[PDB]
């Protein structure tokens, strides 16, 4: 149960997700 | 087995009509070479956290988990025990017939063999209790292996994905290629959670409860060599060791 | 009862949260994205327990509902007391005290031998060698729901992403995104529904019952090894007392 | 004492982040899906536990707010080591000043077997075993809100996941996506909130007044060993001045 | 060591597909 | 100090110059609502979480993080020890005046008086045991505070984001009032992550550090004065003590 | 060396065979802010997270780290024990024979000045397993060093990566390709959890590995230099040491 791994996948997709804020423009 | 192997297919099938049926062909994690990340990393991380001794283990501990104990479960034992400690208060204890032909699991002539020579009845059972510690310690050490590889592989899945996003952002991305590039890179982060967390971790997990079952067994063998170096009546070892057995097959050992 | 008065609340939850919101409950109906999960952490737990699948899955599935009415400890007292008293006055012969106890076998293995063996050192320790055992079995059932509970919600976070990658690829035909994205939010949601209200909660249940199995069958050893001697069956009344807890502790005043 | 300040504190945190970055807290008041977090996580702790979630969990939930007024450590040195006096005048049977003696049957039993009971070893045998089966029935307490802790913001973004797959099942044009994609945002932050700040810290309260129990009560140990072998005031004071900290044990000279 | 991360992820999961289906032309 | 505070600037200015060279210059870092989240939030869960006889620890502990611990680093104590055998020697362990030397230590000048007034050579064993354990306990229960600071302050994190998420969707959604919010109302999980996990997880640990070596320093007192206590070899008290020190300082005993 | 350098390698050419077969240059990983915020970052956390005395000895494990163990193995010290036990059997137990090499440690050379000063028949353990045990505590206080900062890099790979969110949303839209700040922030993650998770971690488990080793090749010495003051005929360390050996090397060591 260590589950120590979600650090680099919450950041992958806070990155795509602001990705597609920006992206997100019309 | 009859465990494993039903699961990998259950869960590589599981995988394959769930990609096709939500809409993409299986093609997408099979052309990439970026799924080196994983296979090269692990062994990385893997050969600078463990010994030598303890790896070069992989292979000929991988096939151990397909490898059924068809070997002393408890419940063709408690036949097989009180038969050696039965023979041996009518025949005597230096009855070197019960080793010679138990020759063939060397774990129970290092206690039985050492009682029927020594009279070291607290000793014998120290140094039981110390073996089947230290197998205990070593079977922990080699599901350690898959522990770490099931950490460090969805990390290096993603750690794949973000090689893979840095290659679709930087070239061209004003297109739809974008969400073909950027979906080729995501699914890195896929190899990662699926060859990763749903083998290493069960594999790890399956080492575990072997390991488990194996020192069940090694105790059951413990209070084996402990009453055989006494000689108890053996119906008193047939409400003894019984406990360890599931207690739906305890009312059925009656035949 | 306990275990049904959750569970029913828990799905009449999620049914009445969707239906004063959602709107069809064809969502999760059927995409086979629950094929994922459902048949995902299923293989998991296959691949990781040796055969303990269809031996004592749904075994300890049904234990899960089993109301245990096996005599708890305020009942031991107007129990071992006065077996206790019984053995004060004729001795350990008293064979008409387990004739009768119709039992679990916790019980017989202490009381009907006391009368030709020993038990201070030696059933002592064969009671807490046993406990041991079954809080070993009942691990490995609880063993199985932890682990259900975490290979679950990584499988609804697998499921998200075969979502997220046949969302953004399988692309620009805008009436195909249905089982991509809601794949993906159904996919999530039977992660997190189906293992963090389900088997998380299955896993502390099996522990909490085998803890209370533990704590009730130590309280019996207790009660066992004090009719071996019984010493003066009043001064049993503290050493057990204390297991009980303190809110029906003052009502024991009769 | 000071959980109610923090949970005054946390609330008015919560309400000036509201409405300093627009929230207007009166639809986040009013979504009237807030079941899912509420009677989720309540089904959940019912699923998680067996019957001890209305028979235990107010019961100690107002413990958690209970000032602990029993006999602190700073007092309680003078409380012995005139008793321990009073045992050196005429002998090991003077109950008469164990008559107040208001916080628990914990001084009663230990001062009465240390009298009349012909007991030393036995003493710390049955302290120690009560002491710790008070720490495990506080470990079965606080497990409840450490567990609550644990399922809140899961089945808060249930709600949102919920909330967001009724959300896009919609015509969707501008301005109904938005308001309710953040309407089903509203059970996130009430799973976020009510599980982060108020079960996990009441879970941790739980725990640290246990500890604080156990370390009164394990320092009441030596107070009954010392009485019962009656001990002197220049050794009470250099054995259990140690569990209280060094800015009170200067303040112990006068 | 914490686990609140299996929130924080869900949370990204959803506004990420919200990003994504607002991503349409 | 001096390794506290020049960390802590270290933290800061790489926060601050790996900020300004990328992007943001602290404009949309001061909004002072989710600073207030995650401060007043950090500190109403610590409160809650903890007694008020533990909650009137907080500027104690955060001001013994800064406070450097001069007082008897092992080295010279080997001076300080090694000629009380000679005065346990040459008049005894009469020496009266033995235990006024004691001026900054907290239980040596007790534990030589009890070592004084009687030959208690287990008594002054686990007295010293004891103490040192319930002050372990002490330091436990201290830094517990900020490692469940640590704790709750990205709970946090993401609890103010979520509530700028909502504030940020449920609002102008046209081109930039979607982005400009949902940017400013980010910052709650990088100031409460950064709170967290450089600043409280940290301090947490360097008050595990330090109460660690106060306890080697505590234990290397106990046997120290359990090998004055009954006059043993001066020669050999260095042979004793001397390990708890690494041989970088061994072999600086050649002066 | 031998089993670190060739992980390293292999992990650093998996990065790079996946950053040429689909990414771009591997030199746009060359940015200061992204290996300020993680490289910084990461020793400013630690270097808060220590005290000064355990932080001046990073180089001094660093480098124990990579230079190679051709010190003792379990084996050999059958060679290197067991026979000057032979001239203390038939010659006299103060025949220094150790003395003259000591090339294994300094550790027994105090066991055989302790032989011909301060000898005991089970008394001399104690100097010596406290030793090991307090050797135990500074490779416990040198292991954690890697174990918080790569519990803290990846967690600063989420500070420099929503610091590049923020600058992702600071001046945006500007309708071209400077849609590569993004990229800044992606490389600040890959450094994040490439240097936490390939090096850190594993560097950590290789201190751990190579600490538990180091006490089993310790207490092993305990056992011989205990063997050679009682002098136990070495046919007799022949199958004491069985317990310390694992399970393959039951007959590689059978001659």
């Amino acid at each position: 149960v260590d589950e120590s791994w979600l650090v680099p996948y919450a950041d992958i997709l806070t990155l795509l997700l602001a990705l597609f804020i920006v992206l997100y423009a019309s | 087995d009859k465990t494993s192997l039903i699961g990998i297919i259950l869960a590589f099938v599981a995988l394959s009509v769930g990609m096709v049926l939500k809409g993409v062909s299986f093609s997408a994690l099979a052309n990439p070479a970026a799924i080196l990340i994983i296979i090269a990393g692990t062994i990385s991380a893997v050969v600078i956290a463990f010994p030598t001794k303890e790896i070069k283990k992989v292979p000929t501990l991988f096939r151990v988990l397909f490898k059924e104990n068809k070997q002393l479960t408890i419940e063709e034992l408690i036949p097989m025990f009180s038969e050696w400690a039965q023979l041996a208060r009518r025949e005597g204890l230096l009855a070197l017939e019960a080793s010679i032909e138990d020759v063939d699991d060397a774990f129970l002539k290092n206690g039985l063999s050492m009682a029927v020579d020594g009279q070291s009845a607290e000793f014998i059972r120290d140094i039981m209790t110390e073996e089947v510690e230290a197998m205990e310690d070593r079977h922990q050490a080699g599901a350690a292996i898959f522990t770490q590889a099931g950490t460090y592989a969805p990390t290096l899945g993603v750690l794949g994905a973000v090689i893979g996003l840095i290659a679709a952002l930087s070239h061209m991305d004003n297109t739809d290629e974008l969400g073909h590039a950027i979906s080729a890179a995501f699914v890195a982060t896929l190899l990662g959670i699926f060859t990763g967390y749903v083998l290493w971790h069960p594999f790890a997990n399956k080492l575990k409860r072997k390991s488990k079952q194996e020192v069940k067994l090694r105790e059951v063998m413990i209070e084996g060599v402990l009453s055989v170096l006494e000689g108890q009546a053996p119906k008193v070892i047939e409400q003894k060791l019984l406990m360890y057995l599931p207690a739906k097959d305890r009312l059925k050992f009656a035949e």
